């Protein structure tokens, strides 16, 4: 299952 | 440490500057050097030392999966004897991984968690928690791992404790924290039922929440919402 | 060197694995391992020696020229002085890079080329040099800058010289060191014109020959004629 | 310009 992502600050 | 000599602003530019190029591993190293300067970190900081350590983690839990699905298609009847150099591989990204997980972990009890007094630091610190020991459980399965699960547990539902009480249901962090905790519960505690109805409830009290919002506010909320509403789709 | 206990063929086994996990710095210190035990290199085993490196300092030519771009920024009037944290990890990034290729010139010097004598293991090879050459003038700027360029273009005329001779038209390394040298011409050495020239006649030549191919041949032929008429396009 | 790509093996 996908958990939170991680996008650029 | 090597970045001793650093000043604390030079790591965080750097840091910055790792991010746009894309070097994560140099990323991570800025900002353990910047950790360990001694002073609590910036929302900013903070949310710095979580990217550059989940790119790195994230790129060698994806390694470590694909060299577990060798090492399980050879132990299947029927495959050819290949030798010791899937296990030994795996083994060996599986061992950096985990140094890595104990890295941060270290960061986080040394001394980060316990100079976090406001629910903003604490609650995420303690998510980091769980996910750092939540990627050490996956990779888990020696005498100590009923105790990596629970350790990645308790630092959940700390986690969430405070949050509820301290952070309103529309609160980015939290909704993060809820979305893993969930992800926690179905794929790691073998518990696909509390997973579906902490993602539930977890939406619906957002959902309830989102008129109090400005519009920026708003459209971070309602992302970690779909990202909440995409997993209950895949899990129904 | 750390992987001097480490069987050759277990090595090569393992330089696969990395490769599918996308772990390409593991990838090339296991095809470094295997260039020092001594052995000549198989076709496949040339091509695992390139993709490792090629991935690695693929991606530090892709950092160093956002840093790089970012310096220049700084350096434009009427931009705010930011001290030397651009510059210095540009720096650091670039000499990181100087020594992936200074090692990679160091296997093609000990011993890789003086064994290599059959057109396609020697022109692969003289490619190679070329490249990393290529690739440490892109951030050259001292006393050596010239020789550097000039350390390229010979590598890369050899590799011509005896391609001409020995090679089909169509063969993909001669294809592929066609491409990358019009690439050197038009970047490194002020020479459009040069590079247009080439890319052309090799198009043309290749062209001419198709029709002595399989099938399977033709389709890799025809995909590195596709890059240089792509090049073709964007230089004219 | 864009120069030989790397495909995997
Ligand atoms: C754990 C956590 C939760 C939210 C945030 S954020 O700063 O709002 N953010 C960056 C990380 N991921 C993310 C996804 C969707 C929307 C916002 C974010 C940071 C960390
Ligand atoms: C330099 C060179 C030229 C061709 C080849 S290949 O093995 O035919 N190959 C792999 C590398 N890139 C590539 C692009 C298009 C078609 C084939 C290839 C290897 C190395």
């Amino acid at each position: 299952t996908p958990s939170l992502p991680t996008p650029p600050t | 440490g090597a970045m001793g000599s650093m000043e604390r602003a030079s790591l965080i530019q750097k840091a910055k500057l790792a991010e746009q190029a894309e070097r994560y591993e140099d990323m991570a190293a800025f900002m353990k050097g910047a950790v360990e300067k001694g002073e609590e970190l910036s929302n900013e900081e903070r949310n710095l030392l979580s990217v550059a350590y989940k790119n790195v983690v994230g790129g060698q839990r994806a390694a470590w999966r694909v060299l577990s699905s060798i090492e399980q298609k050879s132990n299947e009847e029927g495959s050819e004897e290949k030798g010791p150099e899937v296990r030994e591989y795996r083994e060996k990204v599986e061992t950096e991984l985990q140094g890595v997980c104990d890295t941060v972990l270290g960061l986080l009890d040394s001394h980060l968690i316990k100079e976090a007094g406001d629910a903003e630091s604490r609650v995420f610190y303690l998510k980091m928690k769980g996910d750092y020991y939540r990627y050490l459980a996956e990779v888990a399965t020696g005498d100590d791992k009923k105790r990596i699960i629970d350790s990645a547990r308790s630092a959940y539902q700390e986690a969430m404790d405070i949050s509820k009480k301290e952070m309103p249901p529309t609160n980015p962090i939290r909704l993060g924290l809820a979305l893993n905790f969930s992800v926690f519960h179905y794929e790691i505690a073998n518990s696909p039922e509390e997973a579906i109805s902490l993602a539930k409830t977890t939406f619906d009290e957002a959902m309830a929440d989102l008129h109090t919002l400005s519009e920026d506010s708003y459209k971070d909320s309602t992302l970690i919402m779909q990202l909440l509403r995409d997993n209950l789709t895949l899990w129904t």
